């Protein structure tokens, strides 16, 4: 019963995991787009790239 | 006065000293702006090149 407990529950946590990790790609994805421009320097670049993986 | 007068003068040749001492201090006000303003640009010129 515990063991169909996690399987009841795991599945909608990494979805929500990966839900997160999609948002962070985005997040870096817009702050490499805004450093290519030339709005903001390689420091808010980084933390950005830090919170992706 | 610093002429003589009744002579002969050339083009841009002073002719009088009006006592500055208001545009003496402007000036010594917009120089000591112009020093702090210049010196951050060269630094940020000197560190633009890296990205930093």
């Amino acid at each position: 019963a515990d063991g169909l407990a996690a399987r009841g529950t795991f599945t909608e946590q990494l979805q929500a995991q990966r839900d997160l990790v999609k948002a962070s790609d985005e997040y870096y994805q817009l702050a490499d787009k805004r450093y290519r421009t030339g709005v903001d320097n390689y420091l808010t670049l980084l933390d950005a790239q830090r919170s992706l993986f | 006065r610093l002429f003589k007068e009744g002579s002969d003068v050339k083009a841009g040749q002073q002719l009088y000293q009006i006592d500055p001492a208001t545009y003496e201090a402007d000036y010594q006000s917009a120089q000591a702006n112009l020093a702090s303003t210049q010196e951050q640009a060269q630094r940020y010129k000197l560190l633009v090149a890296d990205q930093a």
